[PDB]
């Protein structure tokens, strides 16, 4: 569960950074 | 937010498990190899049988993800200790349904429960993500999560175990379990920068390779023997993806619209709403049968698209006099995979606890 909710988090970033 | 379409998903069922007796082979291995008394480990035995039975039984939520991978890890603890694979010692039957036909397969095979539980752990990621109404930032995200968790399974088992134990589980099957749950996955991240108001090129290559996923699953769909396998099951995908392969392609052309409205290249906006509103035409006819939620998705899409057509179509042939490139004269929109298999580690003692069976050896 403490994986599943990296995941849900790297999700921001990643939106983040290509939107840059 | 109101640009959310907020389709329904497709998912997978749970496959139905079979015996499994590994209780009497275990016995007899650890008195003729170990030289122990083959009743030493009962109360091992009983812990994983316990486990097995809350596993092919798991509940649809969270907690049964975990489950389901726990026992997964134990069933890899087994076999490093007691042989029961293909061809060995300590092997005893395992059935479980083949779930397109309805009909039990044995296997002789620890490797065979293993790649069923596995299975199952894809199938149930693949409902909790479907079961989600997508409402929030938060149900996209853990949806989004979901269908990749969903993508490692089925990926997990296609690579490490390339050979079919069933037609279910076949490489060509579980390669368009893959697709399709990337192509969900990459739909639930598409919500989010929408619902973000994310910049429009990213919304429009995000919303394209939503549409590359779905070409690749729709061509597996159209194989002959997935077709006969699934049959009307591949009837009922197919029709859905079918209808949003262009639904998305016409969500990425919208927003390609918008960068070119942002850019002042009212030209190429009335381009790619005219391209937008051709591929939204045709999610509609494709859409025939849908449920509501479908519909109201395409209608409320319509609103946009339509009106902004006019719009665009009428404000350049009074005001801005540029000209109107052709389709095929632009630079295609490339997709942006955001989405990926989650990997998996099957002996993780985070996920597997301690070994059930740590005492034999």
């Amino acid at each position: 569960d403490s994986y599943f909710k990296a995941a849900v988090s790297d999700l921001d970033k990643l939106l983040d950074d290509f939107e840059q | 937010m109101e640009a959310v379409p907020r389709m329904p998903m497709i998912w997978l069922d749970l496959k139905e498990a079979g015996d499994f007796h590994f209780q009497p082979a275990v016995k007899k291995f650890v008195l003729k190899n170990y030289g122990e008394n083959p009743e030493a480990y009962n109360e091992e035995l009983k812990k994983l049988e316990l486990l097995r039975q809350n596993a092919v039984r798991v509940p649809r939520d969270f907690e049964g993800c975990s489950v389901l991978r726990k026992y997964l890890g134990q069933l890899h603890y087994l076999q490093s200790r007691v042989p029961m694979g293909s061809g060995q010692e300590a092997a005893v039957p395992v059935t479980w349904t083949e779930i397109f036909s309805g009909k039990s397969v044995a296997h002789e095979d620890i490797k065979y429960e293993q790649a069923c539980i596995l299975y199952n752990l894809g199938a149930l990621h693949s409902m909790l993500g479907a079961m989600d109404k997508r409402v929030s930032e938060e149900g996209m995200k853990v949806s989004c999560t979901h269908f990749q968790c969903a993508a490692g399974a089925f990926a997990y088992l296609r690579e490490h175990f390339p050979q079919a134990y069933s037609v279910d589980m076949s490489r060509q099957i579980l390669t368009l379990n893959v697709n399709l749950m990337l192509g969900q996955a990459q739909e639930c991240l598409l919500e989010k920068s929408m619902l973000d108001n994310r910049k429009s090129f990213l919304v429009a290559r995000i919303s394209a390779q939503v549409v590359d996923y779905y070409k690749e699953a729709c061509r597996a769909l159209e194989n002959p023997d997935t077709a006969s396998l699934l049959g009307r099951i591949q009837k009922d995908w197919k029709k859905l993806v079918q209808m949003k392969i262009y639904y998305f392609a016409a969500v990425a052309h919208l927003h390609m619209g918008k960068q070119a409205e942002e850019q002042q290249k009212f030209g190429e906006r009335v381009a790619y709403f005219q391209s937008a509103l051709d591929k939204l035409n045709e999610a509609i006819k494709l859409a025939k049968g849908q449920p509501d939620t479908v519909q109201d998705a395409l209608r409320f899409t319509m609103d946009v698209i339509g009106g902004k057509y006019n719009s665009a179509k009428k404000d350049n042939d009074f005001i801005y006099h540029e000209a109107v490139p052709a389709l095929d004269t632009l630079q295609p929109v490339k997709g942006a995979p955001l989405v990926k298999p989650l990997p998996v580690n099957p002996t993780d003692p985070a996920v597997t606890g301690p070994d059930i069976f740590a005492k034999l050896v």
